């Protein structure tokens, strides 16, 4: 029912497969596009 | 007699143990968790894995040994499969994720073995033999071509398979003319070996990624001493040198005694005319550029620059030595030593200079017969010019071994539908409960071409079928999975090639593990 | 009872109780090691509280690695040790033959039996046990070359059969023999270099036939020097080449600027004597313990000469009793008589890692085994079966006596003492009887590990010996018995001998002890 019965990694380490790793790297990078856009162009703020 | 429970082992109470069947199940499930995550990574379609390192930095890489490296694991079969790929990249550099599938596959086909009543050591007894029918089946349909300088192109055709795969694929056509030119440069023609201290792989980000190039030379990371140098040479004679140009001093404690005011002027005098000594020996050999280990003074400074002699200040140990193999000079340890014998030569020596940062190099070419050459990566990522690093230097070990062994196969998943027929066949004739063991041997073997088609998009046991039914109807043991596309299932005319010895080490280096695997039954660890 | 005679924690107990409590506890070490014995056994795997994980199959590194406490179990983990400093092979024959020993006499102690009448019946065993191996231990007479290399043979490839290596004994085993023929007299076992070496496959091992050690530290100008060399002559030093203080106990008082420059020419002129004086001689490869600096280094490349430094004193030692030099502390001296000498000397790549080679030495005492194999333990488990036959083909040179084995022995020795039990009357018949049939545990086990039926299989055994077949030993790819002599499965007649002497003394005192203290902290 786990990520397989039996324990390869240590206490503390995680590991993402391909269907949430995409989701992770794709908001991860869509958040740093969006905090920047505002200061684009002759009219940005600051 | 009340047989209470005694005390044996120290800490009994917080140690565990297994035995028996579990035990061994436990290792299979271990060992097919492991080799399903690099089953994506293979093949020309196959993807990569981001790493996180313990404190804060980030590694993406496609290389089955750095990926099983970085990996923290706990279990103690996981750290059995990391040190068989480890074992693998510094013999031969190639093939390194293509290992743990196989002996994760290996393992798995054993499993509904021994549920039947098999003993372990009749399974491990079997592997072997079928690794003995695969082996010598491998140089039977081995083909050599060549190996020399006036032909190259089999050995173009070599690396370019082995690039397909990593991302360095835009312009792996100018990468794989690289890796090819700078070994046979440095590699000696009867000895037969390359020295890898020889070659320089440096990397420095910023600019594009096919801007990278192959210096004949030595670029080392300095700049010269004066601002008001100046900046090329067209014609230098590289001075070589060890020692510092301070005034001299013995090692033991000397002592100097100064009891009168003429021992004093005496002195000043004795300071002025060493640091002018110095500057006339180095002109008079006919010295045009200075090289020195160690720092420079604030009045020898000076004396080099008025004199019109260039010098560099403070490079490395092991530089040093590679520009004495490249220019052809000396190294000298003193002044006194130096003479117009023990002087490089080279044929021009620039400083570039990259964008809007202070950053200088120094490079260094147009010299004659060298055994010294480096590349310069080039990339706008920090993370493009580590993949970059780690790409070449596994093109470069696929050509060291084809000096060793010029026979080569073809890959793409040839090979192993051919061995695993061979395997198959020949344990037709075996009746000692050894046809079990063979079988599952040539099924376990079978799991390649069945990794490339699912990553490819195809459906597995439908074009696997295909290839077999079309390589025993012919004789053309060179047909494999069409994973670009291409149309035709040749590999010959594809241009995929494999060397031998490569593909022999993933077959005799993966059996040996597993029987280490199948003799282990107990474990007894501390609890946590 | 205000005052007690002993501290608060002192722990005692006595009676039977306390001894039958210690033959039960004999039963856990026995059945730790139970599972690694003959060419079907399993390998074990220990964890230390750190992490490192030691992977094998030998009784002696098992025991060992267990933190055992009982007073009474110890006595079997001591006695491991002996074995494998006796003999070394048999380790895990003594610990069930020590278990087996107690177990019988187990239900004689609760009969109310006074263990001194045991212990008579012990020591009368083994003597006519160890007495009765070598009447009929099997000689040869005038051992020539040829059958004094087949019968060391044989026998390490016996000590091989039931190791991780058991495919490639042949390859192995011809190793093994040719190394302990180059010794002389002492058969040093520091005159063997075992070398590790990650990557390559088990079939790729070497045996050179000179000296072999790792690339050491190297400073500029290394690589302008050659590295393969036809005849050259080795001046095996021990000398700090590098430019230094003369004594760190010195001190200099100079008063004029010209002796100023005449002391900084005084040390460039020492170390260039000492370099110019090693070149006349014709010396071509140096070697020296203590470090070799850069001027140094650089004053041999520009002379095709080779240098190393900070070479290991266990592997100059093995190269002058491959080459013929010895070691000098000076270079006063250097003489036609204090030189090496081999055929080829070279730097090759194994495995990505440069290794210096002198092979070529027909004088040579000395080898050195390079092994090749997957992993760290793949190579620590190789070697420890390499070190079983190294002891095992040792002590065969000093007693050319062997036997029969795979429970061959363990039966005509149960056989022999089940005939005179019944002769002598009184308690002797139960306890010599009982120790006839704790003998035939050796024999279960061979069937036991391997899945046979090992009682219809005992049942053969012992009516083959009662007719007069004394070699009729098992088989564990014919499913039946046969005769071990014919199949060529020998081991010296030393390897049982010592194992009963320590499997009966061990016996003998865990009996005798009544009670136990144990005492606070
Ligand atoms: N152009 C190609 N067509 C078909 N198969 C290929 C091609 N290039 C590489 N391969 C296959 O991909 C497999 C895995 O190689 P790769 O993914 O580079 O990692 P590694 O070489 O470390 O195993 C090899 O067995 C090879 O046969
Ligand atoms: N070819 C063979 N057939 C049957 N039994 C064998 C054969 N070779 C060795 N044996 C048995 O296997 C045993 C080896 O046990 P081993 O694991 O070596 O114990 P130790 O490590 O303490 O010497 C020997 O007692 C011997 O009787
Ligand atoms: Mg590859
Ligand atoms: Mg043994």
């Amino acid at each position: 029912l786990s990520l397989a019965p039996v324990n390869i990694f240590k206490a503390g380490a995680d590991e993402e497969r391909a269907e949430t790793a995409r989701l992770t790297s794709f908001i991860g990078a869509i958040a740093i596009g969006d905090l920047v856009k505002s200061t684009l162009g002759p009219k940005g703020m600051d | 007699e009340y047989g209470r429970p005694f005390l044996i082992i120290k800490d009994q109470d917080r140690k565990s143990r297994l035995m028996g069947l579990e035990a061994l199940k436990s290792h299979i499930m271990a060992a097919k968790a492991v080799a399903n995550t690099m089953r994506t990574s293979l093949g020309p379609n196959g993807l990569d894995k981001m790493m996180v390192d313990k404190d804060g930095d980030v590694t993406v890489t496609n290389d089955g040994a750095t990926i099983l490296s970085m990996m923290d694991v706990d279990h103690q079969i996981a750290k059995l499969m990391v040190e068989l790929s480890k074992s693998q990249d510094d013999e031969i550099g190639d093939g390194t994720t293509g290992v743990v599938v196989l002996a994760g596959a290996l393992l798995e086909e054993a499993e509904q073995l021994l549920d039947r009543g098999i003993h372990p050591i009749r399974i491990a007894d079997g592997y072997e033999q079928a690794a003995r029918v695969a082996i010598e089946h491998l140089d039977k349909i081995s083909d050599s071509v060549l190996v020399d300088i006036k032909d190259t192109e089999p050995l173009i055709q070599t690396a370019k398979t082995t690039l397909g795969s990593k991302v360095v694929n835009s312009c792996h056509r100018q990468m794989a003319e690289i890796a090819v030119n700078a070994v046979l440069t440095v590699a000696d023609m009867e000895r037969r070996d390359v020295d890898f201290e020889l070659i320089k792989v440096e990397g420095k980000v910023g600019g594009r990624l096919e801007d990278t190039k192959l210096i004949k030379g030595v670029i080392v990371d300095k700049d010269f001493s004066h601002p008001q140098m100046p900046k090329k040479v067209e014609d230098a004679k590289i001075a070589i040198l060890t020692c510092p140009f301070e005034p001299p001093k013995p090692k033991t404690k000397h002592k100097l005694d100064v009891t009168s005011v003429e021992d004093y002027k005496a002195l000043q005098k004795y300071e002025k005319e060493k640091f002018e000594e110095m500057i006339q020996q180095i002109k008079e050999t006919g010295a045009n550029l200075a090289i020195c280990q160690w720092g420079f003074d604030d009045e020898a400074n000076h004396l080099l620059l008025q004199n019109n002699l260039p010098a560099v200040r403070w490079v490395g140990g092991p530089e040093i030595e590679l520009i004495a193999i490249a220019t052809g000079g000396r190294i000298v340890p003193r002044f006194s030593e130096l003479t117009a014998e023990k002087l490089g030569f080279a044929g021009l020596v620039q400083e570039i200079s990259f964008g809007t940062t202070k950053d200088k190099m120094l490079v260094i070419e147009q010299c004659k017969n060298s055994r010294a050459v480096t590349i310069f990566i080039r990339g706008g990522n920090k993370m493009i010019i580590e993949e970059a690093k780690r790409s070449l230097h596994d093109a470069l070990c696929v050509i060291r071994n084809l000096i060793r062994d010029n026979r080569v196969v073809y890959g793409g998943g040839a090979a192993e539908i051919s061995c695993a027929l061979a395997v198959s066949q020949e344990a037709d004739k075996c009746p000692t409960l050894e046809q079990y063991a063979m079988r599952a041997f040539a099924d376990a073997l079978e799991v390649i071409p069945m990794a490339l088609s699912e990553n490819s998009g195809m459906n597995p046991i439908q074009t696997m079928t295909e290839v077999r039914a079309r390589q025993v109807k012919e004789m053309n043991p060179a047909l494999g999975i069409d994973c670009l596309h291409k149309g035709t299932n040749d590999m010959k005319q594809q241009h995929v090639i494999e060397t031998l010895i490569g593909k022999k080490q993933q077959i005799s280096l993966a059996t040996q593990m597993v029987r280490m695997i199948l003799k282990i039954d107990d474990i007894r660890k501390p609890g946590e | 009872t205000p005052v007690i005679l002993l501290k608060e924690g002192t722990d005692s107990s006595q009676g039977i109780p306390q001894l039958v409590s210690n033959i039960s506890a004999c039963q856990v070490i026995a059945e730790a090691v139970r599972t690694t014995l003959g060419p079907r056994g399993m390998d074990k795997l220990i964890v230390d509280g750190r992490g490192k994980a030691t992977i094998s199959n030998d009784g002696a590194t098992i025991l060992k690695l267990l933190d055992v406490v009982h007073p009474a179990a110890k006595t079997l983990v001591d006695i491991a040790k002996s074995q494998d400093a006796e003999v070394g092979d048999g380790t895990t024959s003594v610990t069930l033959l020590a278990a087996e020993f107690l177990k019988q006499v187990k239900p004689y102690v609760e009969e109310g039996l006074h263990p001194q009448i045991i212990i008579r019946a012990f020591r009368t065993a083994t003597q006519l046990a160890v007495n009765k191996i070598k009447e009929i231990a099997v000689t040869v007479k005038k051992a020539d070359k040829v059958e004094q290399r087949k019968l060391l043979e044989k026998c390490a490839m016996t000590a091989l059969s039931s190791k991780l290596i058991s495919q490639q004994k042949a390859f192995f085993a011809k190793m093994v023999v040719d190394a302990v023929m180059m010794l002389d007299d002492l058969l040093q076992l520091k005159m063997i270099g075992i070398k590790k070496v990650q990557g390559g496959a088990l079939e790729d091992s070497q045996l050179v036939a000179g000296v072999a050690f790792k690339k050491t530290f190297s400073y500029a100008g290394f690589e302008m020097q050659p590295k393969k060399y036809h005849n050259p002559k080795i001046a095996l030093l021990n000398v700090e080449l590098e430019l230094k203080a003369e004594k760190d106990n010195a001190e200099i008082r100079v008063h004029t600027v010209e002796d100023y420059q005449a002391i900084v020419d005084a040390e460039w002129n020492i170390l260039y004597d000492k370099l110019e004086k090693i070149h006349h001689s014709g010396a071509k490869v140096v070697l020296s313990k203590l470090p070799i600096g850069d001027v140094a280094t650089q004053y041999f490349a520009d002379r095709d000469m080779f240098c190393a430094g900070r070479v290991p004193e266990e592997d100059l030692k093995r190269t002058m009793m491959a080459c013929g030099g010895s070691i000098q502390t000076s270079v006063n001296a250097l003489s036609a008589d204090v030189l090496g000498r081999c055929q080829v000397f070279e730097e090759t790549q194994i495995g990505g890692e440069r290794y210096n080679f002198f092979t070529g030495c027909p004088k040579a005492k000395t080898c050195t085994f390079i092994l090749r194999g997957g992993a760290e333990q793949f190579m620590e488990e190789t070697e420890r079966s390499l070190h079983d036959a190294i002891m095992i083909v040792r002590r065969a040179i000093k007693n050319d006596s062997v036997v029969a084995g795979g429970g061959a022995i363990e039966m005509e020795l149960s056989k022999y003492l089940r005939d005179y039990s019944r002769t002598i009357p009184g308690k002797q018949q139960l306890l010599i009887g009982a120790y006839a049939k704790a003998l035939e545990i050796i024999p279960r086990q061979l069937c036991d590990n391997a899945g046979f039926d090992a009682t219809n299989i005992l049942n053969k055994l012992r009516a083959r010996h009662a007719q007069g077949g004394t070699w009729y030993g098992v088989d564990i790819n014919n499913e039946d018995i046969a005769d071990n002599f014919e199949a060529f499965v020998w081991e010296p007649a030393m390897v049982r001998i010592n194992a009963l002497t320590a499997a009966s003394e061990a016996a003998c005192l865990i009996v005798s002890v009544d009670e136990t203290i144990k005492n606070p902290r």
